[PDB]
């Protein structure tokens, strides 16, 4: 689970460049430490939410509209 | 201390009592006559100056 | 009687010691919090309405499934339009529920000198940001307007902080080859300055 | 007559004594000062904030002594490389010395009072 | 857990040093000429 | 009515005096004002000569 999570969550340099690059206006490898990790954060969430749309959201989406209270 | 075992005396066994009282030696421990032992002989507070 | 047989004997028992404790303190913590419930339901059956503390129960069962339903297989649950309009964020309440007059940036109350361009400048900068407005997109004020206006007030201190960054430097004479700092030490100081 | 079968450890009647009556006996004598003897208990030796003091005032007169320019060593951390404000810079030696007073102690009365 | 297999109290800073300001830059109106040739900012080796 | 010049000397000599008293608040040890506000060139925090057993450096 923590490792499985991990393989979803954690991105490759390409993803933090691309996060990076639009959140601020700068490269990475040119920022503080702590605006390294939002731009890391969001890399990994994006990761969770593009495997969330693709591959869970997918197939469990047959409209079985039932069951309100 | 509490089930007053009884070997002679071996050579692991001399190290951990020399152990023990190291690793008490590093931490803070309770005293009694606090005011007495801390005096030393010249003008300071304690033996660390 | 090996040492490391002595320390692993030890780590396994602290182990289960505190894994055992955790447990306890994990169901006295469900237990505090969850007591005004079970409070609300036994004084639901004591009022005189023994059925409706059943709908409660299967209420909170019927919670967990569309819980259920609604995160892991996202499904829509019709309804949940009126419940997402009915809460909102504070900065979405700042956004667009408050008026510009309540909010105020310490120097329109401290400087009567300031027009209008300079109290707004001040007001995007320290009142109202840009996450606390409507079109508002970071970098919105200049930075360098901004430290013109709090030059142009107090200019000793600005003239100090120069004297500073000349004296850090090698650019002291440059500092004071400016067109008016031996005027003003003339006004200052009563003499010429000498050196 | 049976206890059990002697694989699970039993704790004797004596822990059980010392643990009471050293317990009682650490109240009473945390409640009067001066009667134990003559004398009180205390629970360490050396404030932690003294020995640092002294370490560090010993460090730097070695340093200066030996021609450098001498560094003071922070109880809790040194700073963050951060730019919004001082205290969060600052965070892990602010936050050891914020702990001072019940780092001291001790959290009941230091003097006797008869209700 | 990166962190932890490396020594984290072995590499990161735990010591600063301290400078003095000089007298343009410290408590201004805290310094007092007394009757002239005196100041009360001091300064002392400790030698 | 106007103070006269007596007046005047008496009431800032008796402030001078307040103003002593009132200084004597001024360095609490471990307070919140002394931990961030007493800074060297740098923005650093020194370690102020404050503990009440300590006397360090010759002092
Ligand atoms: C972290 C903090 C919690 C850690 C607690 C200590 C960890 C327990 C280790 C136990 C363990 O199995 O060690 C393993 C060892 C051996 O323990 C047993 O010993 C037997 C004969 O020696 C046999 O070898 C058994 O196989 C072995 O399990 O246990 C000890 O030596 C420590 C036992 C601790 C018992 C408490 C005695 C003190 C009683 C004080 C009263 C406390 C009352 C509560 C006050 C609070």
């Amino acid at each position: 689970t923590v490792a499985a999570g991990a393989a979803i969550v954690v991105p490759s340099g390409k993803q933090v460049e691309a996060a990076s690059l639009d959140i601020y206006g700068r490269p990475p490898s040119q920022l503080l430490p702590n605006e390294r990790r939002a731009a890391e954060f969001a890399a990994g969430h994006r990761r969770w939410k593009g495997f969330v749309d693709n591959s869970i959201y997918s197939w469990t989406r047959t409209l079985p509209g039932h069951d309100n209270p | 201390s509490s089930k007053e075992r009884r070997m002679a005396l071996e050579d692991l066994s001399k190290w951990k009592i020399f152990l023990l009282n190291f690793l008490l030696a590093l931490t803070e421990q309770s005293c009694i006559y606090p005011f007495i032992s801390n005096l030393s002989f010249g003008p300071d507070a304690s033996i660390l100056e | 009687e090996p040492i490391q047989d002595e320390l692993l004997k030890l780590l396994r028992g602290g182990w289960v010691l505190l894994s055992n404790l955790a447990l306890f303190l994990v169901f006295s913590s469900f237990l505090h919090r969850s007591l005004n419930w079970f409070v609300q339901t036994e004084l639901l059956v004591a009022v005189g309405a023994p059925q409706q503390a059943g709908e409660r129960v299967v209420g909170k069962f019927f919670e967990a499934i569309e819980w259920v339903e609604r995160n892991i297989l996202g499904w829509k649950l019709p309804g949940d339009e009126e419940a997402e309009d009915a809460t909102s964020k504070v900065y979405e309440v700042l956004q667009n529920y408050t008026p510009a007059e309540a909010a105020y940036s310490f120097a329109q109350l401290k400087y009567k000198d300031l027009t209008h361009k300079e109290r707004e400048l001040f007001h995007k900068a320290y009142a109202l940001r840009h996450f606390e407005r409507r079109d508002g997109r970071p970098g919105d004020v200049d930075a360098a307007e901004l430290q013109a206006v709090k030059d142009r007030l107090d200019p000793l201190e600005a003239d100090r902080r120069a004297y500073a960054a000349a004296k850090a430097a090698g650019r002291l004479d440059e500092y004071w080859a400016a067109p008016g700092r031996e005027a003003t030490y003339q006004r200052i100081v009563g003499a010429p300055r000498i050196a | 007559v049976y206890k059990g079968p002697a694989s699970i450890p039993h704790a004797s009647a004596e822990v059980f004594g010392a643990f009471f009556l050293a317990t009682n006996t650490a109240l009473l004598a945390h409640m009067f000062p001066g009667k134990l003897f003559g004398s009180e208990l205390h629970v360490r030796k050396w404030d932690p904030d003294y020995l640092a003091s002294c370490c560090n005032e010993q460090g730097m007169r070695r340093e200066a002594l030996s021609g450098k320019k001498p560094n003071l060593w922070l109880l809790g951390g040194g700073p963050r490389l951060v730019n919004d404000s001082w205290e969060r810079m600052w965070w892990n030696n602010l936050h050891w010395k914020r702990w001072k007073v019940p780092r001291t102690g001790p959290a009941f009365p230091q003097d006797m009072y008869w209700q | 857990f990166k962190n932890f297999f490396s020594f984290s109290f072995l590499n990161n800073i735990w010591s600063i040093p301290i400078i003095i300001p000089d007298i343009a830059s410290a408590m201004i109106s805290e310094v007092s000429v007394l009757d002239g040739y005196f100041h009360n900012a001091f300064t002392f080796l400790e030698t | 009515e106007m103070c006269d010049i007596p007046e005047i000397l008496g009431t800032v000599q008796e402030a001078r005096q307040i103003v002593e008293r009132a200084r004597m608040w001024r360095f609490k040890p471990y307070g919140e004002v002394g931990l961030r506000m007493a800074q060297d060139a740098n923005g650093s925090p020194v370690s102020l000569m404050q503990e009440p057993l300590h006397y360090p450096h010759g002092t």
